[PDB]
């Protein structure tokens, strides 16, 4: 904002590095919780206030938005478990009737 | 100056419709308030 | 109000004042959630007027 | 040069004006416009790499 | 509650396409210009895609998240976060069927590419704009009776439905 | 070129009719005519003018091709141009096998070719593509929307027209249009490119577009986030720190860690609540 | 050639057309349409049955079955059933009425001629309302419209040309479409009318005026009802508007997007803050008047408008509002004070 201040810009070259060191969950956290993913944040601060741990990543709106623009071009992408069960990252909101 | 075929020779000596910036005493301009400045770039000359 | 002991006046920051990070240079004032005061927030405010 | 192609562009302009021009009413700058040479210029400085 | 192990990717059953759409977009009407509001039927019609204002319908009636999730039977449109509004999708239905491009000008053109025909040439040329070929039948001939589904030009085919006429002045 | 078939005395169809010879023609049975084409009514000399034209189905666009891809039994195909697969050694085996695999994976990994056509198109949800104000009374959008519209325009046009029983042709061309609309928001530029209609020239962000970016070639692409408790200054050296220590200003420090930190006040006397440490520190 | 990205000339082939509709030709098919269309009636009529219905069918069957929609608006009209049904019956009707068939079907037929025929007649004019703001396709296709139109509303009984005729209609569906499909945004017409009004004046003012007239000048200058604000709001109004996709000052990856920030969603702070407050709010009813606590809550904090008295009054389906105001006194002051001990939601504000 203009009393706010912006994020650093984490890419690639920085997702390598870490990467290359095998810190799955802060890469994770490091793109979702703290960039992309929603609820998580909100959730995450709260936790974090009432000095508890941090809960877990879902997904990134990016991922989720990519979806649907894929969708948009006539195109289901599906997320899918060993069973090869579909699994919905909208958790209700893309179920409809 | 607009004629007709008629040698109608009317002159409206007249149109200020625009108006232009202006170099500064240093060499500089002022547009929209902000001190600005003009590059003066380089180019293959007109030749054969 | 501590908080407007420079800004006073009348919506300007009197000149010559000693600001930090958070104070207010200058005072405003609009409309918000298109104007329309949370019901959660609504009884919290009427109990104090 | 800058200050050409705004030019040219209010040529263009006035010679879209013989069309429905009347005998003579068309003498002076009924037949003009500045804005297209106008912006060429300003947009030039303004907004020039 | 549990998580994931696989990705799929498949194309999309006009079903699964209307398994998704939380409704269809009828009208090219954005938003109401003097109030801002999602046109109803147009591309914003929240009845659609949902609430504009987390847990809470159109007309109004119906405001706290006391009605977990109760559609409105006037505005008719739901109760919930806004928030879906940025992940229901709708849909438009096509008075005719249109052809998805990614199968076309993608080499081997896939759909071409499985009829034998022409990457370009001949899919291109029909479907596109100007000429047809023979869907199913096709008995009547002008020395070869049929192509079981080759191309055919408009006088081509004109000239087949209208026979043969000619006017003299 | 038409068969002149004069009647009198009953009736018969409809002056539009595919016959050849059809079950019955005119006069109660004594007409009918072996030969093909279509009906024409005179209503002079009782006379029937019948050009040939057998009833052929030869339609252009998606509708044809769909119609293809559902008329079509790989079980078959994949057994037929396996027939092809050496026979020929090496000239027609090429291609064969191409088209071949193709198959197979349609084939195998269950789905349907009819799927590559469209009648059912999807839309983005909308605060992916929003809409909204700005500057002193105007907005901002995506040309999705846009793009979205004028398809949308289109395709109810069309059908007015066909409830309009309307030429063929305008209508063909219409539906030529649609098309384009079509594949012009999926990936615009693909074959001719559309722009704001107005103003700049530039092509409209089309799904595709929009999507890899690929305008960039996908090397350059805008890959990066942006994080949360992150922050940035300039670095000086620290012979007093140790090697797995590092000054930090204090005033930045607090930022990144305020909650927790606040938390810390709250768990002190000193911070009666949280909002009360937050403006605490504002 | 090959990209011939250019539907225009294809469509432009409408000079194998043969537009060589003499007078007399255009007449003769005239007639024969409204003649067409009366004998509908007298159908329908001499039926029972729907005219629209009728010349609906008398339509698909001269329009061949290698154009009949596959899908009717997917099933509306039993294109390949209940179609035939109603044919044989028609057919099956004496001499003197089914005439009146052949008529129609010849009236719809000679209808597509006529059609065609003009087709250029309305590209030759879409040629005119061209930039306004509209693809020349789309333009031309309105226009085509427009024109059918004026097909079925003409009356050649009257001698009189059809161009000239049509020509107006096409105007109309023309910019009809225009003020329609225009905007980005949906506005009315009347709306359109004055904007460019506006526009227009601007010009003849700026112009004399040597400079850019403003608000006063043109409110004035427009006339009637013309404020300086209103003028304002209008030009506001009047806005294009703007692309988010559009690449910023960086001129290499920015985008206005990238920095419109969300406010209808809340910080972790607030989402936090919020629920937090719903605790300790409820923490405090609870423990107080059951039904009574509830009464204010259950009113807009469950739904909508709490010390809505005279109503609260049969909303508590009970007690008169001149009790409810005491309630409510006791109510809230008791609590306040007595949270002036137990100190909680005294941090907000
Ligand atoms: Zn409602």
């Amino acid at each position: 904002g203009k009393a706010q201040f912006g994020g650093q810009r984490f890419g690639e070259m920085e997702v390598w590095a870490l990467e290359a060191y095998g810190a799955a969950h802060t890469l994770q956290e490091m793109l979702t919780l703290k960039s992309d993913d929603i609820e998580g944040r909100n959730a995450a601060y709260e936790a974090i206030i009432k000095g508890e741990d941090v809960p877990e990543p879902s997904v990134p709106e990016s991922f989720r938005v990519l979806v649907k623009e894929l969708q948009a071009l006539a195109l289901d992408v599906q997320t899918l478990d060993e069973k090869d069960n579909p699994v919905d990252i909208f958790e209700g909101l893309a179920s409809k009737r | 100056q607009l004629i007709h075929k008629d040698t109608g020779l009317i002159k409206e000596d007249e149109v200020f419709l625009g108006h232009i910036p202006l170099m500064t005493e240093d060499g500089s301009f002022i547009i929209n308030g902000a001190d600005r400045v003009i590059v003066s770039q380089i180019h293959r000359s007109p030749g054969v | 109000e501590a908080a407007l002991r420079d800004l006073d006046e009348e919506g300007v920051v009197r000149i010559g004042a000693e600001v930090k990070p958070g104070d207010i240079l200058v005072g405003r004032t609009s409309f918000k959630g298109e104007s329309e005061p949370t019901p959660e927030e609504r009884l919290l405010r009427s109990i104090f007027g | 040069d800058q200050f050409r192609v705004g030019l040219a562009r209010l040529a263009r302009g006035v010679r879209e004006r013989m069309l429905m021009g009347s005998e003579d009413s068309l003498t002076p700058a009924k037949l003009v416009n500045s804005r297209p040479l106008e912006a060429a210029i300003r947009e030039f400085f303004s907004r020039s790499q | 509650k549990k998580e994931v192990r696989k990705v799929r990717i498949a194309l999309a059953s006009p079903e699964k396409i209307r398994s998704w759409s939380y409704g269809e977009v009828e009208k090219p009407e954005t938003i109401n210009y003097r109030t801002l509001k999602p046109e109803r039927d147009g591309l914003f019609d929240e009845r659609i895609f949902g609430p504009i204002k987390d847990y809470e319908c159109a007309c109004g009636k119906y405001k706290r998240q006391r009605f977990e999730g109760k559609v409105c039977e006037r505005c008719g449109v739901e109760v919930t976060k806004s928030i879906v509004r940025r992940y229901r999708m709708g849909h438009i239905e096509l008075a005719t069927p249109a052809a998805h491009i990614w199968f076309v000008k993608d080499v081997p053109s896939k759909i071409g590419t499985l009829l034998d025909l022409s990457a370009t040439e001949l899919e291109q040329v029909l479907y596109f704009s100007k000429y047809i070929v023979l869907d199913p039948k096709g008995a009547i001939l002008n020395g070869v009776p049929v192509e079981k589904r080759q191309l055919l030009t408009d006088e081509e085919y004109r000239e087949l439905r209208y026979g043969k006429q000619e006017t003299y002045p | 070129k038409a068969r002149v078939y004069p009647f009198e005395d009953d009736v018969e169809v409809s002056t539009g009719d595919r016959v050849a010879p059809g079950d019955v023609l005119a006069d109660g049975g004594k007409v009918k005519s072996d030969v093909y084409g279509r009906v024409e009514v005179d209503l002079v000399r009782n006379v029937v003018r019948v050009v040939e034209s057998y009833d052929i189905d030869a339609r252009m666009g998606a509708e044809a091709i769909q119609q293809l891809l559902k008329e079509l039994d790989l079980e078959a195909l994949e057994k037929e141009l396996l027939e092809e697969m050496k026979h020929p050694s090496r000239a027609r085996r090429a291609k064969a096998r191409k088209r071949l695999e193709v198959v197979r994976a349609f084939l195998d990994s269950g789905n349907r070719p009819e799927w590559m056509i469209l009648e059912a198109v999807p839309v983005l949800p909308p605060d992916l593509r929003p809409m909204v104000q700005v500057d002193g009374g105007r907005f901002a959008t995506s040309d999705l929307n846009d793009l979205y519209r004028r398809l949308i325009n289109r395709n109810n046009r069309l059908k007015k027209l066909l409830a309009q029983g309307a030429p063929e042709i305008i209508i063909r061309n219409e539906k030529r249009m649609l098309q384009e609309a079509v594949d012009a928001l999926l990936d615009n530029g693909r074959r001719g490119a559309p722009v704001t209609n107005p103003g700049s020239d530039r092509p409209l962000r089309s799904l595709t577009d929009i999507l890899s970016g690929k305008q960039g070639r996908f090397r350059q692409n805008l890959l990066g986030k942006r994080v949360d408790y992150s922050g940035r200054s300039v670095i000086v050296v620290g012979p007093q720190l140790k090697l797995h220590q590092c000054g930090l200003p204090k005033r930045m420090a607090l930022e990144l860690f305020k909650p927790f930190l606040l938390k810390k006040m709250e768990e002190k006397g000193i911070a009666p609540n949280v909002k009360a440490a937050r403006r605490m520190l504002e | 050639k090959i990209s011939t990205s250019d539907p225009v000339r294809q469509y432009l082939h409408e000079i194998g057309q043969v537009p060589l509709l003499t007078l007399e030709e255009e007449v003769e098919l005239a007639r024969k349409v409204e003649e067409g269309m009366e004998a509908i009636k007298k159908l329908s009529e001499i039926t029972g049955l729907d005219p629209d219905l009728i010349r609906e069918v008398v339509r698909a069957k001269i329009l061949g079955s290698a154009r009949v929609r596959h899908i009717p608006g997917l099933k509306e009209t039993l294109d390949p059933k209940t179609v035939e049904e109603i044919d044989q019956k028609l057919k099956s009707l004496p001499k003197e009425h089914k005439r009146y068939l052949h008529i129609a079907r010849e009236g719809e037929a000679a209808r597509q001629h006529l059609i065609e025929a003009n087709l250029r007649l309305v590209v030759s004019i879409a040629k005119k309302y061209t930039g306004r703001g509209l693809s020349f396709l789309d333009l031309i296709q309105e226009g085509n419209q427009g024109l059918i139109r004026a097909v079925e509303k003409f009356e050649y009984k009257r001698r009189f040309k059809f161009s000239t005729y049509a020509t107006w209609w096409i105007r109309q569906a023309i910019n009809r479409a225009i003020a329609d499909q225009a905007r980005t945004i949906r506005i009315p017409v009347h709306m359109v009318e004055t904007i460019n009004k506006l526009s227009r004046t601007a010009r003849q003012l700026q112009q004399e005026l040597g400079r850019e007239p403003t608000y006063e000048e043109i409110a004035e200058a427009m006339g009637p009802g013309w404020d300086a604000k209103r003028v304002e709001e209008t030009l506001k109004i009047a806005q294009e508007p703007v692309s988010l996709e559009t690449p910023i000052g960086d001129e290499k990856d920015s985008f206005y997007g990238d920095f419109i920030p969300d406010e209808h969603l809340p910080s972790p702070v607030d989402a936090a803050t919020q629920s937090l407050l719903s605790e300790e709010l409820e923490k405090a009813l609870s423990k107080l008047s059951e039904r009574e606590a509830m009464v204010l809550k259950l009113r807009k904090g469950l739904i909508d408008g709490r010390e809505h008295t005279l109503e609260e009054v049969g909303a508590f389906f009970g007690v008169t509002r001149e009790r409810i105001r005491q309630i409510e006194n006791k109510a809230l002051r008791k609590l306040k004070y007595h949270e002036s001990r137990t100190r909680k939601l005294r941090d907000f504000l």
